[PDB]
Formats: C-alpha cells, structure tokens, sequence
C-alpha cells in the first residue's frame, strides 16, 4: 500500500492504493484508504481498511465532540495536537494528514501535509510532497522529478496518479490501474471550499491516459 | 415529613423558574423552530445534541450548562458504541428526567430548570417531529404542538393555542412565536431551527440581517 | 418515632400512586391480557422480561423504567447463567418485591409505583396462569384472576368481580375489561397479550386497525 | 433517650408481627410436623436448611426468605468445610439470633418476623429432637415441646398445652394442630414434616390427597 | 473445517462441513457449524461444536437483551460493531456472518457477507462469495469458476455443496458426503422472508446429483 | 486408567478400573472412580481418587445448594452448563458425565453421555459410547465391535466390563480383573428408577465368565 | 448534653443486667467454682478460655456468646505467636474491659452484660486464684474471695459475706453456693470447676448423676 | 425549611462582601482598566489568568486566591491540552461559576467573594473586550461597559453611569475611574491594564512614578 | 528418614527414625519425628524436627480452637478435610496421619492410616500398613513379609521396629540403632484409652531382640 499526498496552488491532493494482502497472498480488491474526517482534512493509514476506517469515525467523532461542546471548530495547530495524542496511546501503521488552513495570511500556500514517524513525532512537510507505504520511495523518486509539472488541481492529480503508478510498477503489494474489473486509485481534494472526493470517472481517464503514454 | 420538605422543595423550584426568561418551541412543516430572549451573544440557551436532536432550557445557566455538556457526551458515547442511528430524542429525555429526579431527591438544593428536547425525521424520511418536556423533579410529558417553558408562561400558553397552524411556514410560523413571545428585533432575540432537508446535520442557528430579513 | 416516619411515607406514596390511570390485566384462556390508557405512544408501560413473563406498572414513568430495565437485565443474566427455563415469574416478583423494600427503607422518597408480573405455561403443555401484585413497600400478594392498579381502583375491582368469567374470549375479555376501565378508541389505549400458542416469545403488542377490528 | 426508641421499636415489630397469620410446629414420635395456614401455593413459610435441620416463619414474606437463603447458604458452606455433621440447629438458631439483633440495633426499621429452628437424630440414632424460638430483638429460647408464632397466640398457647401427649401418631398429632389452630382443608394449609427414619434428608412435604386421606 | 456464503438475486446461503479432528484423529462426525442468531442474521465458527455453539448463544443475548431494551431491532451497520466488539474482547478461530439487510434500496442487493481477518478487523465482501477454514482456499477456487451458474437458490445450494465437496477432495480435516452413515453438510438460506434451516433431504439430493455426476 | 459408558435401551452404563499409579510403580488398587452425584446423574474422573471424591463432592453440593434454593430440580441442559463453569475454573483431567433425562419425549431414547476436550468444551455423544482415560482408544475400538449385542441393560454391563478387560490388555497403566485378591471393576447403572450402584458379584461372575471365555 | 445521654445508657444497661439470673463464683481449695441457673442444656454460660483461664457471664445469651468466642480466639493467638505461659486472666480481662467500653461509648445500645474472668496456678506450682469482674461500661475490678453477677445481687452478696471460710472443700463450696443462691436440683443448674491439679487442662464440668452425688 | 437556609447564607455573604472595598474595571480604547485600593503592597487584588484573560476580586484575600489559583493552573491545563488560542474568557466565567455555586450548595459557609474575568482582542485582530461578573452563588452576567464590585456599589454605579464615555484614553479613563471610587494618590491604589498592543501577554503592571505621572 | 504404620486388632502403631542429614553429611542424632496432636490422632513428618513440630503445634492449635468454640471433638472425617487444608496451603516433604475411630461400628477395625500424595491428596489405607521417606520402600517391602505375625500391639510394635531396621540397613540416609550412643526410634501406639508414647526401654529391648536375631 502506499498513500500519496502533493500540494499545489491553492489547495492539497491526497490519493491512495486499493490493495490489501497478507504476505504473498491477494486478500482485497478495493481496499479504502483515504476518508474524509472534517470539512477541510483527510486523513489515510497504509494497511487494512477496518484500521483506517475505525481511525477515520474515532478522529471525527473527537473533533466533533470539540465543535458541539465549545461551538467553535478547532485551530489547525490544535487539530494535529489531538491527532498526535490518538497515535502516542495506540502505541503499527503511521497515518498520514492532509487539511487546508482558512485561519492562514495567504490563501495560495495553505495546503498542510502532516507526517507521524516511528516514534509517534509529527512533522509538518515543506518539501511540497510526501509519500508512505510499502512503496513511499519509489513514490517519493517520481514525485521528485514530476513535481516542476504541478500548477493547478488537476496537473496535481495526474501527477499523484502517476506516483501511484509508478510506486506500484515497483512493488508487489501495491496494485496498478486494473483495466479488467474496473477498479481504479481513490483521491480527495481539499480546497477554500472544502474537501470532496474526485469521481472515478476522472481518475479512470487520467489512469488511461498514463496507460497509454507508457507504451 | 417528607411531605412538608417536599413541598418546600417544589415551591423553591417554581419559584426559581418563574423569575428565569420565556423560551418557546414551535413545530413548522419543515422542523422545530427554537425562539428565546438572549441578550447576551455570549451565553446561549439554545444548542445541538446530535445530529437530528436539539436542546433548549430556561433558568439558571450554570445548571442547564451542564446538564447540556452531559446529554452531548452520552449522545455521542451511545452513537459511538451501537450507531448514529441509536441516539434518539427519547433516550436524551429519559435520561435527563432521571437525572432530575435524582438530583432533586438527594441534593441539597433542587436544578432551577425547564428542558425541552426535539427531534426531526431523517433525510428522504416521512415523520411527525416529536416535543418531551422535562420538569425539574423528572416528569416527563409529550407535546405534539408546542412547548412553552420560563415565565408567566399562561398567556403564551393561550395565545399560542389560539392562531395556531399545521404545516406553516418559517416566517409565518417566527411572526407567530414573536407574537405570542410578547404578549424584539435582533438584537436580545436567539432563533435556531432543525431543518429536515439538511443531509446530516439538522441544526441550523440563524443571526445577523438573516434574522431581520426573516422577520 | 418510626411510626410516625412509615405512615408519613405510606401516605405520600399512596398519594402519588391515586393520581396515575389505571392499569388493568385479565387472565383470559389464551394468556394474559394487558389494557392500560396510554395517550403517548412514546411511553408505554406495558413491555417484556422474557420469553413468558410480562411486566405492567402504574406511576411515575421514570421510577418504573428503571425498574422494568433492572429486571430485564436480571431475567437475561439469569437465563444465560442456568438455563432459559430458570427464569420465572416468581423470582422477578420476589427481587422485585427486596428492590422495593430496601427503596422504602433506606432511600429519602418512597417510589410511588405499583408492579404486576404475569406469567403463562410454555408450548405444549398446561398449566393456569399466574398473576403477581408488588406493592410499593415490598408486600407481594398473589391474585388468581384479576389485578387492578393506579386511580381509583374500587369502582374498576366491583365492575370486574361482577360479570367475570373464566375461558372466555379475546374479544370477550377485551371488551370487559374496557366497561370495567370506563366504569376510549385505538388512541389512548395500549392492549399487550400473553399469548402461549406461541412457540418462544409470548409477547404480542395490538395497536392499529386490529386493535379497531377486536374492538 | 435510647429507652424510648427501643419501646417504639419493639411495639411497631410486635405490630407488624400479630398482623400475620399463625404457624405452629409440634414434636411428635417420628419426627417433628409443620402446620401453617398458606392459601397461595407459590408462597411457602416452611423450607429445609440442611439433612436434618428445618424451617418455619411467621411475618413479612421478603423479610424472612433472605434469611432463609442466607441460612442455606451459610449451612452449605459450613457443611462443604468441615462435615456434614457439623451442621446442627444450635449454630443455625445463634446465627439468626445475631443476624436479627444486628438488624434491629443498625437498621432504620426492624424486621417482623418470628423464626423457628427444628433439628432431628441421625439415622439409626436415638435423640429428643430439638425446637429454638428466635424473636425480632435477637432473643433465643429453647421449647421442648412446641412453639406458637404468628396472630393472636394465647388460644393456640392454651389448646396446645391442653390435650398434648408424647409419643403420638403422626395423624393424631396432625388433627390436635388443627384443631388448635383452630381455636381448613386441604387448600388454605401447608404440612412439611421432619422424617427421622429417612436415611439422609429428613425434610418431606404433604400435599394433595394424601393430606386429605391423613386429615 | 470449511465454512463458505455466497449471494444470489435475493437472499444469501451458508453452508459449513460437519468434521472435527484432533490433528490426524477424527473426533466427531455430526459436528454443527452453521447456526441461526437473529431473523436476518446466521453465524459460522470453523471448529469445534462447543465454541460456535457459545458465540451464537452470546451473540443472540447481546442482540435480543437490546431489542428487549430499545423496542427496536438493531441496524445492521450496528449489528457488525457489536459484533467485532465480541471477537476483540476474546482475543483462536474467527467467525463468519451472513444476513439480510431489510432497510436496503434494492431488495434484490440485500444480501450480506462479513469476514474478520487474524487482527479482529471486519471487513464486508464484494466479490460475492467467501470461504473461511482450513480448506478456503480450495472452496474459493472452486466458487471462482461455478459462480457464473448462480441465478437463483436452489443454483447458489447447489453450488455451495460442489463447494464444500471440492473442499473436502483435497483437504483431509474437511469431510465429505457420508452416503454409508447418512450424515450430510447443513446449510441456512436467508431471505426476504427470514432465516430458514434447509431439510436434510434436499442436501442429501443434491450432494449424491454431485457424486453421481463426478463418476 | 479408563472409563467408558455405554447407552442401551432405556438407560445408561458406566464403569471405570481400579489402578492408580506413579509412572511405573503401582499406586493404589481398589481406587474408585465412579460416584452418583445425583439422582439421575453420575460422574467420572481419570485420575487419583483424591481429584475424582472432591469433584464429585463439589458438583453434589452445587446441585443441591440449586435445588435447595429454587426448590426445583435443574434441567439436564442447565446441569450441563454448571459443569463446564466447573470444568472451565479449574484450568488436568477431564471428566465424563452420564445422566438420565426424565424430561424427554422417548422414554427408550433418554441416555445422555457428555464429554469435555482439552480446551474445556462439552460435546454430548449421538454414537451410543464414549470412553476416556489412557486406555480410552482400545476400550472405543472394542465396543465398535461389541456394541451389536447390546439389547438391555445385562447386555451392557457385559459389554463395558469386556471393553475394560481390553482396554487393560493393552495398556500397563489399566488394571484388570484381581482374581486372586478379588477386586474387581465398579459400575453404576442409570434408570428411569434413578441411579443405582451395581453389586460386585454381579461384577464378579461377568468377569470370571469372560474371563473362562478368552481362555 | 453527654450527661443525660450517659445517664441513659447506664440505666438502660443496668435494666437489662437486672432481669437476667444469677450467676456466682466462688474461691475454693483445689480452685474456683462456678454456679449458676441454667434450665436449658443446649445453652451455656460457662465456658473456658485457655488452659488455666475460665468465663462466666450474665445477660442476654447472643451478646456474651461473641465475647467469648472473641475471647477464645483473641486466647488461642496470643498463645500461638508467643508462648502457652503468656495467656493470663490479666490480659483477657483487659480486652474484654476495652471492648465493653468501646461498645459503650459508640454503639447505639450498649451491652447488658456482666463479665467475671478467673485464673489459678499451673501445675505444681502454688498461687491464690484471681478474679476479675468487667462491667458494662469497661469498669473493672478485683475481687479477692467471690463474685456475685446478675439480678438482685445484694441478698446473695450479704449471704456470701456470712459463713464464707476459705480452703474449704468442693462439697462445702457447692452446698454454700446453692444456699446462697437460693436466697434447685441437677435440673437448672450448671456447674463447672477449674481443677488445679490436671496438668494440662484446667476446666471441668459436672453434670449428671455426679452433680446429684455431690449435692 | 430550604428557603430560611439559603436567605440565611445569602444574608451572610452579602454582609461578608459589602465591608470589603471597592474595585471597579473599566473598557477604555486600548483594553481594560483595573482599579483597586490596596495599601498592602505585598497582597494583590488584582492579577492575571492567561496571555489576554485578566482578574480582579473582591472580598476576603484567602478565599479568592485560592480560585485565582486554581483558574490559572486549569488555564494551563487547557493551553497545554489543545492550543494556546483555546483558553477564553468564558471558560474561566463558567467553570468559576460552577465552583461557587458547588461552594455555596455543599460547603458549610459560602465564599464572600465577588469575580470578574475581562477578555481582550488578539494581536492584529479587532474585537470589542469582554466583561464578565461571578456572583457568590454561581449567578453569571454579562456587562458591556464596566462592572464595580465591593462596598457600597450604588453611589459608584451612578457615578459611573454618568460622564462615561466609549474609546477614551488611558489617562483619562484613569482620572474617571478615580473619581468615581473617591464619590489617593500612588499609595493605597492598585492599577492593572489589558493592552491589546501587546504581541502575546497583555497583562501589564503599573506602580511608581508611571502611575504619578500619569494621574 | 522413614515413618511406618501399621495396623493391629484394636489399634494402630506408627514409629519413626532419628536422623536428619544435610546431603552426605549427618546433621543430627535424635530428631523427633512423630507427635502425639490429639487424644486419639498422630502424625509424622520425615524432615527436619522444626517443621515436624511446628506442622504439629499447628495441627493441635486448629484442633483444639474447633474444640473449644463447639465444645465437641471434629468426627474423623472432618479432622481429615481441616489436615488437606493446611498442607495445599503450604504448597516439601508430606505428612503421615494415623488415629483411632471411636464411632466405629467395630471397635477391633477402628485403626486408620491417611497418607498424602505429591500433589496433595488424601487416601485412606486398606492394606493395613504404609511407609513414606527415602526408604519407604525398603520398610513396605520388609513389612510385605511380616505382616502376617502382626496379632496384638507387641507384635505391631516388633514388626514395625523391623521394618525400619530393614529400611536403614539398605538406606544411608536412615539411621539405625544405635548401641553405642542409646539413641533408638520413637513409637506411638494409639487404641481405645487413647494415643500413649512408648517407653524408650521396651524399644530398646526390641531393637536389641533383632540385632542379636540378625546375627
């Protein structure tokens, strides 16, 4: 599994895999990864979906229960202060955080991306991308040379999908575009207007177009 | 005697409530419209229990503040544990009339409190709202109209059962409440209101030229 | 002065159960049968313990939820422990009968509930119905035919020891019952039988158009 | 003033006593014989606490069937530790004395029951069997021949003590109990005798036609 | 021990295999696997009787103690929750859930499968049909292929049995048909109409169809 | 060590051998291993006499401390669930059960054997005769053969006491007949008349006869 | 007012000591002698402490019988921890005087008792018997020649005091004593002496035809 | 009689407060303004809570330190928890509300103390200041301009009340504030502001030549 | 160390050695292993003196403690139950019970033998003698031989004298006697009148008997 997260002018995109096995063995097809926790953050966990989805409704749940007491949304300082508590006491898979901040002077480079380490420490990224899984550094060494393209939403999501490709042209247990059954990589994009998932039928045509350019 | 104790208890608590502001719940066609007299932005009497359930008090602040704290925690724990379709109006009411009951068997001093507990059918769902009304020693009633709680609430209670209409409208249905209020512009008035057609959450606080516009 | 302290308490309690409706149950051949006048359909008062044991109660709503909630976690807990068969109605009306003594005693407020347990042979085999009184401070009295609670209960009890006959019908037996009560159409009314043809879950609920047709 | 406390205890224990029916209990050749007046079959005031050691009360049904349970009990428990033997009415009788001063000197209200504690030889054994009276304070004598509790005594005292003979039949000496308490079929009585001839459980219960066919 | 579900137009069938063996000794030849926990609801534990006997039994109390309590049958998104939370508390052999969900869009998609990985995660099938056991990965093979054969129940029965017997031809801890002693696999079929048990005699057709087909 | 139990028509047999030893030295010779712990109920343990008198002492006690209490007797399911409390707090050796269900439709049909694994779980026998012990596969092993002749209870006996004489064939740690200090195997005999011990004459004179046979 | 609170305990206790009977020790030659009125075999209120220490009390039989047994245990540890030879009457005393007056000063009631300890030497050793007499409320004192306990004491206290001599004979002692306390044959009358010339054990008791010969 | 009693705690808290002295707080342009006369330069009145939340007391010294205490070790509990931002000045007002109303109802003797906690707009952010008043008993308000607590408030009210106006100057919102607490020079005053000027503490001490210079 | 008892018409013998050793080398010469805990009971431990007379004093402790608080002796079976209790609570070398039966219905088989396993069970000897220690084996198998001139207590007391010069002539860890020092084994014999200590003449009579045979 790898998770794949870039930012770009004006907003963030996140994308994610739809493989899950145990060692060798193939034990999903259409594993979901990414969920949308708040109206501007998503959050994704590499490994199997019950884990992530049980992370995703705890982290809503905890920041509603914020909202409905005090009234007032939490700051995104404190949004990834409570965050970094759920991991410490879990502790694995390390999740991977990506929001918009609306509190933020310029509207352009507002897009975060929040990482949690081994030891359960959280870094803000300022390289603009960031990568976990199986396959983050294959993920990461494309995005490395693919990034000088990003300039808008939907640059920013061809070149996440092509990570995603090239992360599982790499490793086995990360699967490609699969053009048999129909089942093709989720994203979420955050934007000013708040976090919404991309229709398949997006992601479908970017996944071909890549296909396609490859031979 | 008990009887002596609990008379002079019941005759503190009345007292207590009648000094304490009127707070008025209408039941429109498209949900539960909350109106009451806030002059503080500050301090609000008004809240949100889950997503189809609302909250409403009159009295002592500090004692429904906490009272409204207790219900959001249960309601979130109860839909936290089975689903978000458990939490219902009738769980929120039950348990609060035990633990005004409670309260006023053996503390020392019984809750200055009237609450009001709302609740609206689910989105693309056909339901008539349901009204419970609590008293401070734990009896609890069912209204299918409306509820008047705070104050000389017999003349309200009069001119609301007279020009009173099914299946109104918002403005309708706020002039009316308005009216029978005062028998009041922005300022010093709280107006919220449980929209149906909302997809999830029902909650809806409505302020500002939005309230002068309506009115 | 003890004395003084126990007629004070009785006297409040009876007090406060004379001002509740009246519940009334009739063993009639097939079962049990429970008429009470209830204008909520939220709150009921008539529910199930377990699979041939019911429950009535008259009062304050709050004071006998709990105690019907106890009871059913007490007959769940002791069917799972020994066996289904383990659980009687004689074991729920003899803690039923501790609980409220030991409330009488030791609490500040006597509860001002009246409490009825039924209980009917299991499929396939014969055996008269039982039918069992709790009174507030814990007396328990066994009635072989009828038991009448809550309200003014002597007119009802002379109605029904007049013209009461033994095998009769559904129909029959419902319509006795409410002359007796009246001495009243599909609302304000709630009719739960006892129904021992059948095989497991005796309980049965009639409300609606059924209700009409067995009128 | 401890005196008059104790005064006002003892006269509402006494009142709550003679309130209650008569049992009485009567040594015969074989054995000792329970007479008691009981109209409710699921209702019962005369048990068995070991092999050869039985029970009888007079009062409040829930006051008396937990010091009945926990008499079981605490004979089971001591018979599973030392022996089967150890267990004897004296132990029994000293424990219920303790157990109800204990209740009567700390707890608000005082229990109104009346106790007696009868033992039997073992098999193939020859021994005057046993009687112990335990009153509501926690007093304890010892009555060779029978003991009276419950109602208006005194009749039965003297019907009793005229027209009693050692070393009677068990017939002879069921109609002189009759006849005293008297001073009753089938139904309305409850019979349970103590068998000395049986080899390990001396309790045996009388009902149906063959108490016809003795009466 | 072999326990596979897989859907058809309108329902959902299970099927499980009736060995038991100590490593290379067989134990048991009729063991139950297969049992009915709710209306819309069967549960599948591959081992032995006495473990899937005590999870159904559990999980029917948990289920009928909060039906008896809320009035209400839970959803089946709360039906899962409770039920994973079971399978953490004991951690061993992981269990397999089918039902109907009655409360879908599409009666005719209702069906449901539930598998829980080594971890205690749930997951909710996809692919139509699921094998758990020592011999899963046999019966999924064979499913692979026979699927496209399923358009009604009498076809998915048919095709769990070829299942099961597949299953069984390659694994020796999974038995097969016994046309010598008479004991064949059982099955439970769910549908719009409940949960039902299939009659021995038509398992016992279709399994001997199969035989004499495979010769 | 070994016991077996066998069902014939309208009862149940069991027995057990009398050797108890250390490894390779002999321990005891006349250890009994077999008690009625009830009137229609009798248990066996493998092991030295000591674990075998205080499990046996310790479900006797259980079972009447139950009857004693609720003045019932327990269903033979709800006897079984005792057990396995029992069995499940101790963790060893395991136990055997035999019993006669007096509750049962088919009075002929009414023999119960129940058996306890490693891991604690019971499981009740449908092939007529089970056997436990270290010896436990040579005695199953004979009464798959001899099971065809049994026909009434003397043809039972016959065929237990020739199951245990080759199960101590085979096995060093298994005692068989002591024809010179004359001791000889016990067994109990469970009827619709109750369980009973057999003489050991009877015993006496099967051994010899089977004995003489071999020879 | 402590004074008034104390007062009525005092005269309470000192009701409740006066109707009980009397109990009387002497001082003879070979020991001391213990007298009193006991119509009831079954129940004693001489008993023995240790080797060389006796008990003697007066009241209600339930609240002397928990003071001794706590005498007795309180006597068997402290000669387990330290030494045989370090239980003396001086210490019993002691407690038993902290004892009565805590119960005093805290308990609701006090105890209506009256507590007489005796010591005399060990074996081949020469010393004059001690006794000691504790009073209700911890009062304790030391009584050279006898000690008079229970109802009215003052006619058996001048009795005593006249024609007492000291050394005198077992027969002397006990014809004096019943003359005493006359101002009486086997029959309700309990006699126990504390023989200084066992080895051991020092306490005996006489009763039977022994006692008749001796009187 | 819970009326007498708590007109007699208000009666002694009001007493208890009206001897203290007078400190009043005002909103000037830059923030708020703390006035107070204190002679003892070592005890304060006046304090800070958190970087924009300010103090101010009246009454006895013990009794509000300790709040002032407890309300900056919670502020720093919550800052530390979620964010710095989170801290507010409703917070403080409630939970200070809630502990004097739990002191006023449980404790013996009510606090004689009067609170008000003052707001202040974030650096770089407009928004008017907040005042908030904590009666003895938990009573919480909300005051616009300005709040005077201790003393004979009335003659200060009025005086304050006229010649009052918004968006002054520091100096002469000092000179006003003087002249209202006289209707004093650098000794026996005590002066706090709120500037909102400040990058991150507002609170600021004024004391010496700065307060001459300024006055 | 070896004990041995054996069995004799009317009572029973038990001796014991007196060496104690650390391994290889001799750590005492006169170590007292048997002692004499009851009028009619006496145990042995092989060990070192002090936890053989510690186990002792603590045995006697318990049995006189039970002796004192029911005035009556434990029955045989109840002293073996206490005897069980005491040695799974310490768990070490295991104990030798032997004691005479006076409720026996034959006086001549009275005597009874109790020995302890490893894992602390009790069995009750039939073959009329038993051994424990280093050289138990020696001492039964000499004792297999002499058992046959075992006719009253002298021919008790010599074969057990043998026995146990048998079991030190093979044992280096068991001393035998010794002619040089005078220090010869210990004997107690138990019968009617009570458990009684040999004196050491007629053991040294015997043992010289022997040693002048052997040779």
């Amino acid at each position: 599994a790898t998770i794949v997260a870039l930012k770009y002018p004006g907003g963030v995109v996140m994308a994610g895999d739809r493989r899950s096995t145990q060692g060798n063995m193939i034990s999903g097809r259409d594993v979901r990864k990414v969920y949308i926790t708040d109206d501007y953050t998503a959050t994704g966990i590499a490994g199997t979906a019950a884990v992530a989805v049980e992370f995703a409704r705890l982290y809503a749940v905890e920041l509603e229960h914020y909202e409905k007491l005090e009234g007032v949304p939490l700051t995104f300082a404190g949004k990834i202060n409570r965050l970094a508590i759920m991991v410490r006491g879990n502790l694995l898979a390390l999740p991977l955080l990506a929001g918009y901040d609306i509190h933020a002077s310029d509207p352009q480079s507002a897009g975060r991306i929040v990482s949690f380490d081994a030891a359960g420490g959280w870094n803000i990224e300022e390289e603009g991308y960031q990568a976990v899984g199986s396959g983050s550094l294959f993920a990461k060494s494309s995005m490395k040379k693919l990034y000088s393209q990003v300039t808008d939403g939907d640059s920013g999501l061809r070149v996440a999908v092509e990570a995603l490709y090239d992360a599982a042209d790499d490793d086995s247990a990360t699967g490609g575009p699969d053009l048999v059954r129909g089942i093709f990589p989720t994203a979420v994009i955050i934007d000013a207007d708040g976090a919404v998932d991309v229709p398949e039928s997006r992601i479908a045509e970017l996944a071909r177009a890549i296909i396609e350019s490859r031979s | 005697s008990p009887e002596q104790a609990m008379r002079e208890r019941s005759e503190l608590a009345r007292k207590g409530i009648a000094r304490a502001k009127s707070v008025v719940a209408l039941a429109y066609a498209g949900g539960v419209l909350f109106v009451a007299e806030n002059p503080s932005r500050s301090l609000q009497k008004i809240s949100e229990l889950y997503d189809r359930v609302g909250f409403a008090a009159a009295g002592k602040f500090n004692e429904f503040d906490n009272l409204r704290r207790g219900g959001i925690q249960f309601a979130d724990t109860r839909g936290y544990a089975y689903d978000r379709r458990d939490v219902t109006g009738r769980q929120l009411a039950n348990v609060y009339a035990q633990t005004l009951g409670t309260i006023f068997t053996e503390q020392a001093k019984p809750y200055e409190v009237e609450l009001c507990v709302a609740e609206v059918a689910h989105y693309g769902e056909t339901k008539r709202p349901e009204l419970y009304r609590i008293t401070y020693d734990g009896s609890i009633a069912d209204e299918p109209h409306f509820v008047v709680m705070g104050g000389t609430t017999e003349p309200i209670a009069n001119a609301l059962k007279e020009s009173y209409a099914e299946n109104a409208s918002l403005t309708d249905a706020l002039r009316i409440a308005v009216a029978a209020l005062r028998a009041l512009g922005v300022a010093s008035l709280e107006v919220a209101v449980l929209d149906a057609n909302r997809p999830r959450r029902a909650f809806r606080r409505i302020t500002g030229s939005a309230l002068q516009a309506l009115l």
